């Protein structure tokens, strides 16, 4: 005989194994794993609020306003942009970008929103106002970007284009311009008349002014010219003054606009499904609370630490044996 | 392990007891059969618990945006962001890892501490009453009827009440 | 906790001792007080007061502006020195937060092996010639005056010297 | 009876409440805390070497000396720049200024700063130098930046206008200068008389030549002209060639300066103090050896790492137990 | 050091020892000598060098190059690069400062651990059949020749074998 | 007597001393460092792959042809450069390059790389094309770029002078140019004869007209003028125009490109050595395993962590004791 009491652990079917300073492929009983390392293909709206689809266009494109771009889905507010990796439609007559990269960021994530009309394109009494280009083709039939007005001579006489705006609009407005570079010297003649033209533009805080450096160019879309363009941010109540002796690729709106924090531009093919989010991925959304992840290193809003890493498996029950 | 407990003097572990972590294993006149300790089992459990909540809600999170925007002729910066990116999850990737790993040996040796604990305050109690087996066992030089061994479990064992009928089974 | 010294098997502190962190308790013919014991207690303060003097003095300083320095039209710019700052707010934020807890988990069971350690210093002198009451105390086969628990105590007990008195009271 | 020996631990009427991985809100005996989060409320020297003072005025408007900023302090080193986020007086007369923000670093700590004439009001003897502005106005009459001469038409006449400078002064020179772009045509010719006007500036190693851009503006300061100011750091020994034949704003003095390691501005409305230290905050000064801080983000000096956290409490004692 | 044995009630360390790290002495009649444990030699060992592969093979390194880039009106970017250059000399530069005085730490201590857990393995097989010093020796109660202490180094030690044989030499 | 069996450790003669987080200066026997703080002095190669080796001259005397620089190896492929920190054989005649920086960024590191000429000195028949000079020149002879064409007048006639190429060389091609800007005027008709010249170049990314800047400046290195340089890259099946009326230092050769990716420039004045490693160094390479390191900061490669760390010294014996 003799009675006996012991004291032992607890112990089951447990394949579960962790890692230790001392030891490896360790099983035990149980185990919380702190990676988060699964998606859902899908790309969410972003803390509610949807983001923007440009599609297959740039924000140059946009912007500006390809004719492949009247389609595109007005939202007057959005918390990032979805933008293909080479777009085929943005600045269909061949050109530049000014602060290109600069704006874009600006543009990421916007509290409100709305295209506004400045400078109508008929109040160009002085020029021309239908200009355009075959590179800009609207089904056979020329064309330019719907935003922009290409003013051009009228009756061999081309005078001082003098056109300004007061920004009452209730927020700050995005204003865009560009100035033709013609291919020879005959040409700046032929579209604007007057050689040594320059364009101006001002507001109380920006002085800009471009001159046409005419070189000679490859015909990306059929055209040796380009339009280099460039744009600023008006106050509200600032005024912009326009003055140009030829050259000058006028706007004919604005937008207004409004910040409330930067995003970021993420480079997708996919497209935007009904879903929500608090952090993104090109692959898809992440819903998770653990303190890291792997999926995808361009992430947006508020993530899990990336790390180079395969699992990260947390030890919680004990060394589990049989 | 690092106690000695698990998977030491106490060789393996009791797929039997399914109520806790660390329990005791009874065999007296009236029967035999697991039953976990509330108390230490609880403790634990409340320790682990916390642990993992430490290292996740500890955690900064923010809100960024990592993404490019950076024109063919800001090369550099292409580069500073990548050496800062690249740093980061280094920094990260290396801290996470070993956390784990420390994290990791610290939780089983809890466990350890946690199970000589439980040994240490069952002996403490019984003391001469009986034959320390050595294997995370003890042999009662006394009859230990359930009552009886619900006070060791419980943590009020009368020890001077089966003092003198033991020390006489003792000795012979 | 992970000796089992401390709120283990003692039970709690003695606020009565004030000359220390560790020490002892005398129930003999000649009343009863407190005594802190000096070669544990200042192993312990030095090895702790090089705890606070290392995750103090291993810091790098490194003289620093920080501050904007950025147009409205270098925003990518700025956004990159708060990527940056953030960074390393986050990663300040975590390592430090964690390491107070680790470095706490550790002082803390410092303090309890420093105790678990003594007892037993005083246990392995004692053996047979004391009652283990289980808490703590021993209980002494033998009246033991203050020149002996002094003897205890700085580390010099005489075993032998009251080997043959104590096997008396033991066995009756 | 049975005498008894007990081995115990303090204890104390303590509440220092520190954490640990596994149990939180644990009582002990005796803690440090390794977050600093007290400052003095003082804008204090910085190593013993005071901040530059700018009160109401803004870098630019100080080194062009607007008449506003006449009554600062002219320290001849300094260790940090104090600086209100949005100075009331700068560019009185409207307009703009080059590299702007690398001057401010540049100037942002210095071992030797000193105001030095190079090119005299009177010796421009063949022009008008006495020309004010409204928006520069002093005590009701018009005025002008005391650092530059705003040469102008005599005579109706503005002959080609030739300056120069061999830096001599022991060190290295900062020297600034403008260019003025009018609002019209009529007042390039008020002003200046010529036409096709140019600002050329040369050395060893810049070789600039401004065309003066005449646009219609916003009136900004009830003017629509602007001046664009540049600098440029004028080496021992080296020579600088102002020609202009209108619209140039040339200096009067040049600034010597040395440089012992650069530092930063910050922004502030507060005063500096009889204070020292090592580490400042826009909200006070910091003393102390702790490794960490949540005083504030924006620091300047030798400063303990910062964090988003509120305590941070080791454990020096052990566990409080009744 | 944190476990009481090494360099606390086993004062010193034996030069005479070369086979392994932690090991026995054998002082009866024929003889007396070394004999380090293969067994739990080789568990730390494996230890050990796993913790030393842990802190050396987690350090993805990457690739990079580091340089001026910067001009004389880009002295703001320059010092942005600076500002984190420095920023992570500052962090790697702590953690592995500490990372080493912690793993340092637990190192030691892990032997500590590793001398105690054997000296109970022993212990607690032998139970009363021997004297317990107190120096990390026990005395048999009885005649243990060669043959005997290897029975106990592979942890077969018969504790029947010597029970009456030497409860006569304990009880005088 | 009684029969005994005692239990200890492990000890020897080692004086190697280790940190803990409670003791300082603690012996043990056996501890592996994990700082590498040894070189070899050796600035090997990298990854198999040779540097680019440049000697006293710049990435700008290198490209170009400065004279001093013929004698270079013209490695196809290289891993890194190597260039002293104030070198000679750079702008013989003074003057000044565009996004240098950029520039010395992208010719870190190529894949592929090869010289190739486009435009045929010879080609040049209505112009001078000898015209150096005798801040390049060669053993006394006025001497220039050997890729860098310098066209000057000839019967005393400039008329325009064209330049076209279409890129098929199956990679991009690097492309570069120059303005000159001359003292005088008299010195600018004895080289072009026209005046009010231009320089234009363009492709379907490119589109620059430089207009001459005319001033006085100190003269350096025996001359008053100054050649301004741009650079560009002509991606795969493009066709870059120059077309000037005089001043254009016209470029006679192009190199074909293919980055992999990039590296970075070393401030060495040592040479290279028939070595190997995966980790460069100014002060040797490093053949190491540890994960940490103290040599130089300026590393190039794949590179233990930098760390402001003298000892890094783990214990992996046990406490040595007497
Ligand atoms: C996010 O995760 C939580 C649980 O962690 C889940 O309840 C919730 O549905 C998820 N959010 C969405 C919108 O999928
Ligand atoms: C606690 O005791 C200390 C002395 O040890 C005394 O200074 C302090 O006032 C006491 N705290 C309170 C509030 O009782
Ligand atoms: C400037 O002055 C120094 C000393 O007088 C002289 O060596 C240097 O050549 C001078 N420069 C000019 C332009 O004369």
């Amino acid at each position: 005989p003799g009675d006996q009491i012991c004291i032992g652990y607890h112990a089951n079917n447990s394949t579960e194994k962790v890692d230790t300073i001392l030891e490896r492929n360790v099983t035990v009983t149980h185990a919380k794993d702190i990676l988060e390392k699964t998606h859902n293909g899908k790309l969410c709206k972003l803390n509610g609020i949807p983001p923007l689809e440009l599609g297959d266009c740039s924000i140059a494109g946009w912007l500006l306003g390809n004719p492949e771009c009247d389609r595109l889905l007005s939202v007057p507010e959005w918390s990032y942009i979805m933008e293909k990796e080479n777009p085929r439609d943005g600045l269909c007559y061949p050109g530049s970008f000014n602060d290109y990269e600069e704006l874009k960021h600006l543009l990421s994530s916007v509290k409100h929103f709305e295209k506004v009309k400045i400078l109508p394109k008929d109040r160009w009494t002085q020029h021309t106002t239908t200009g355009g280009s075959r590179a800009c083709a609207v089904s056979g039939n020329p064309s330019f970007f719907r935003n922009m007005v290409w003013l051009t001579e009228k009756g061999s006489n081309y005078p001082v284009a003098k056109g300004s705006y007061n920004n009452t609009s209730g927020e700050q407005m995005l204003i865009i311009w560009g100035v033709h570079h013609p291919n020879d010297e005959t040409e700046q003649r032929t579209l604007y008349q007057n050689v040594g033209t320059y364009v101006s533009v001002g507001t109380s805080t920006l002085n800009k002014r471009s001159t046409p450096e005419i070189a000679t160019r490859p015909k990306v879309n059929g055209q040796g010219g380009r339009m280099e363009f460039s744009w600023t941010l008006l106050d509200m109540w600032d005024t912009i003054n326009f003055e140009s002796t030829g050259n000058l690729i006028a706007p004919e709106y604005g937008f207004k606009i409004s910040k409330r924090g930067s995003s970021g531009i993420m480079k997708t093919e996919g497209t935007l499904e009904n879903c929500e989010t608090k952090c993104q991925t090109p692959l898809g959304a992440i819903n998770t609370t653990l303190p890291f992840h792997n999926v995808h290193p361009l992430t947006i809003g508020e993530c899990p630490k990336y790390v180079k890493s395969e699992k990260l498996v947390l030890a919680t029950g004990l060394r589990n044996v049989p | 392990g690092l106690f000695g407990a698990i998977a030491g003097f106490i060789e393996g572990g009791w797929q039997g007891m399914v109520d806790g972590w660390y329990g005791y294993h009874h065999s007296n006149d009236q029967g035999s059969g697991y039953a976990a300790d509330k108390e230490s089992t609880q403790k634990a459990f409340d320790g682990i618990t916390n642990k993992v909540n430490s290292v996740i809600e500890k955690m900064n999170t923010q809100f960024e945006a990592v993404g490019k925007e950076f024109s063919n002729l800001e090369r550099r910066l292409e580069n500073l962001n990548k050496k800062m990116e690249d740093g980061f999850l280094d920094v990260w990737t290396y801290n996470a890892e070993l956390l784990v790993l420390m994290e990791n040996e610290h939780t089983l040796d809890f466990h350890d501490s946690n199970v000589k604990n439980l040994y240490d305050k069952v002996r403490m109690q019984l003391r001469d009453n009986v034959k320390e087996l050595g294997n995370g066992c003890f042999e009662f030089y006394h009859k230990c009827d359930d009552e009886c061994m619900n006070s060791v479990k419980n943590g009020t064992y009368d020890y001077p009440k089966y003092e003198e009928e033991s020390k006489l089974n003792r000795n012979e």
